[PDB]
């Protein structure tokens, strides 16, 4: 979502096929997120490289 | 009590490695750990560093 803003802020489109996932704390200190092999697997379905 | 159960299970995890599987004695250990409970719950986090 953050990234989502930030793109239309300035009109640049995010580099093309980039998938990302994460929380965010106001401040910015990404924390971890759970069930990572089941979001792997479907990165990986959709063909996105990074 | 909760810390009950979860002995118990390394417990039984151990016998059915034990009567029919490829281990005369088992002994767990904290790399081996993972195998008999699956990925932890609670995180020592620090959520900040400085």
């Amino acid at each position: 979502i953050v990234t989502a803003l930030l793109s239309l802020a300035m009109g640049r489109p995010v580099r093309q096929n980039l998938a990302m996932t994460g929380e965010v704390s106001l401040t910015g200190k990404i924390l971890p997120v759970g069930g990572i092999k089941e979001k792997t697997i479907a990165a990986k379905r959709a063909g996105v490289t990074c | 009590r909760n810390l009950q159960k979860q002995v118990e299970k390394v417990l039984r995890k151990s016998a059915y490695k034990i009567v029919s599987g490829e281990a005369e004695s088992v002994e767990v250990t904290p790399e081996n750990l993972q195998d008999f409970v699956g990925k932890p719950v609670f995180t020592v986090e620090r959520m900040y560093d400085v």
